[PDB]
């Protein structure tokens, strides 16, 4: 008895405590593997079963995700993806003693665009991985019905485990997938403001080309010679207001 | 890494009498290693309160090499060393042999003693010239021991010995 | 069962439809080859959307994509 | 390239009687070897109650090369090492001569010992004298092992023990 | 550094008879060592008085390490060094056979010789000539000791010898 701890001490000092301990001390060096194997076991089946569910929940609504993910509406005009933006309201960064760094707001390029030829879907993004695993193998078994229920709890707990592994990489997708839309959305908005340079391509014709075996009767060739990016002079800025 | 003398599963799939030793293969189904064989050979013990494999030679797939991983067995659900065969094969063969050839010695020899005090003549001729050739036969052939064998479709535990890498 | 059932009877597979036909003149509701018009939306595996399945035998539980992601629910876990 | 402790099938098509070992062969008849022959022999048990095959000449067309894997034999669909022929061809036969033998000596012997207490006497004189040198002659040739013999159509499965290219 | 000599608890989860030796291996379950496990093996001793292990291939997890400690073992919560096992296996199975061959001798020869003083003499037959051999035999086989076998659930106590780093 560690609570009232003199009089635990007292009572421990008694010898049939003492005779006592060893019989549940086999029973509590002998029992860790079995926990150990119902965790893992648990943990694998949970994310497996959670991982499925999420998928059919996932696939069961899937035309409000190509409503709201139209990549397609955001594809330039020469069938280039915009590229992606990050900002920043508030920055202030403590180097070291006597020495602090201020700013307002900042921005940042993250993605640079490029060509494409097909606008992205949200599967690649969101699609979770599943396979079931048909493997049950057990190393060492509970052989008494109290290691049986406790290798029965420690399987839900396991089970808990994986369930919650699966909410987070979903939401981790989604996290991913919010941070690529929101940049090329942010980038569309300072286009609009006025801050970046547009992107700017050319186009290169050739006429009637190959050589006496084989031949092309055109050759257009397209080159981006000019990356979008920010100005650094604030003078070309044009504001907005609403009513 | 490996670390020295944690445990590991196998499946043996092939039985082997405990007369003429070999190659004998189980099949690691569990842990890193998968699709993995390993193959060793058997000793004869002097006493079946235990009976083993040896096992030296490892192959994993995947890979192209043959690491040296050597390690014994227990036995599958008890972590013990014996072995789950049988041991009374030859027993009572050998002790009614030795026995009824006896019987058959002492049947002739002491009803031709009685004979004082003509086909029971004959029962005392068969008896007490049968017995002794096939007592010292018996007595030549009574040493052969009761084999042990495994089967083939139990499993097996390995408990690890040295590291590999 | 019986595809046709209720029908003619299973005449002949036309393999530009993939469908089968019965005796009377209709387009079954059952396939016979592969190259047909399927609508299934569930699909197995993993390294999907991906490189695919990285083919080298690891000793390392964790398994990785040709295109270089990390699928580790694929994988197993510590 | 042939991974280390895998299971392979061949077929037996000629048998043997195990008195004379030598060298015989088997088609080889599941896996990436297809047209292969391959040659070796047999050993002789104390105890007959597992017979194998060594087998390590190995014949593969295509190119006249010849591998030298040597491997060992297990029972296919059954995964033991026995062989599935007969045992006890030579007990019976020795074990009656020896014991007619036995009962010619001790026809004579306690036919004549019983005179005290023509034709009954001629039958003492010929068991009394045709017992004994049968007896130790019997005694002499009752060596002979019981012979066991592979079978013509009987296939067997052959376990890798080493790796080749 | 480990103070030279001190105590520490080790878990067994494997079982031997005590036979054949071989690396049997703990864990190291306290301390500074985490994950650590120890391997060793186990002596006969002539008299059954007690039955002990002792360890020397130490590993500590993490890092390619492997110390030699060597250890001696002792009874968890005795501190004792005896074995909690078995020793009454193999008396009485060997008492009984050699006092029956004995009692089958006794019976041949006292009830032949009270025979001046049918089926009462065949018995006397059959005493007098399965005594002897059965005799010889137990004589021969009474030299086996009683085995004595530890368990798969027991752990035990370790007390150092050397100091490691």
């Amino acid at each position: 008895g560690d609570t009232g701890s003199l009089a635990g001490l007292q009572a421990m000092a008694d010898s049939k405590y003492t005779r006592a301990q060893k019989k549940q001390k086999m029973g509590k060096i002998r029992e860790m593997a079995l926990k150990e194997t119902a965790l893992s076991v648990g943990a694998q089946a949970g994310l497996a079963w959670r991982a499925k569910i999420i998928d059919e929940q996932l696939n069961k609504q899937a035309r409000n995700l190509d409503a709201i993910y139209d990549f397609n509406s955001l594809v330039l005009e020469h069938n280039i993806l915009p590229p992606v933006l990050l900002e920043g309201r508030n920055t202030l960064n403590l180097a070291d003693a006597q020495s602090i760094r201020i700013s307002d707001r900042t921005y940042k390029v993250a993605k640079q665009a490029h060509f494409i030829t097909t606008p992205p879907t949200w599967r690649q993004y969101l699609w979770m991985d599943y396979v079931k695993p048909e493997a049950p193998n057990v190393t060492l078994l509970p052989k008494t019905k109290a290691e049986k229920e406790i290798w029965c709890i420690y399987t839900e707990r396991g089970w808990k485990n994986g369930i919650d592994q699966a909410n987070t990489i979903l939401e981790e997708n989604i996290a991913r997938i919010k941070e690529d839309f929101g940049g090329m959305i942010l980038y569309r908005k300072l286009l609009a403001m006025n801050m970046v340079s547009p992107p700017y391509v050319s186009h290169t014709d050739l006429g009637v080309t190959g050589d006496g075996s084989e031949i092309h009767i055109d050759d257009r060739v397209l080159r981006i010679t000019a990356l979008p990016e920010l100005n650094v002079n604030s003078a070309e800025w044009r504001a907005a207001v609403a009513k | 890494i490996i670390k020295t003398g944690d445990i590991m599963f196998a499946v043996l799939d092939t039985s082997v009498n405990s007369d003429e030793p070999g190659p004998i293969l189980a099949t690691i189904v569990t842990g890193k290693l998968k699709g993995s064989k390993l193959i060793g050979s058997f000793n004869l013990p002097s006493n079946a309160d235990k009976m083993v494999i040896t096992f030296n030679t490892m192959s994993i797939p995947g890979a192209e090499k043959t690491i040296s991983i050597s390690a014994y067995a227990i036995d599958p659900n008890t972590a013990r060393t014996a072995l789950a065969s049988r041991t009374n094969h030859h027993y009572l063969m050998r002790y009614g042999s030795l026995f009824a050839s006896s019987f058959l010695q002492g049947f002739g020899n002491a009803f031709q003693s009685a004979n004082t005090t003509s086909t029971l003549e004959n029962a005392v001729i068969g008896l007490a010239t049968v017995g002794k050739a096939w007592s010292q036969q018996a007595q030549q052939l009574f040493n052969t021991p009761t084999t042990v064998e495994v089967y083939s479709g139990t499993g097996l535990g390995i408990l690890f010995t040295q590291d590999v890498t | 069962d019986g595809c046709c059932s209720k029908m003619g009877g299973i005449n002949y597979c036309d393999s530009s439809a993939g469908r089968l036909v019965c005796n009377n003149g209709f387009y079954s509701t059952c396939y016979c080859t592969r190259h047909a018009v399927m609508d299934l939306q569930f699909l197995m595996g993993c390294c999907l959307w991906h490189g695919g399945v990285y083919p080298q035998l690891n000793s390392s539980g964790l398994v990785v994509c040709n295109d270089g992601y990390v699928s580790e629910e694929c994988s197993l876990q510590k």
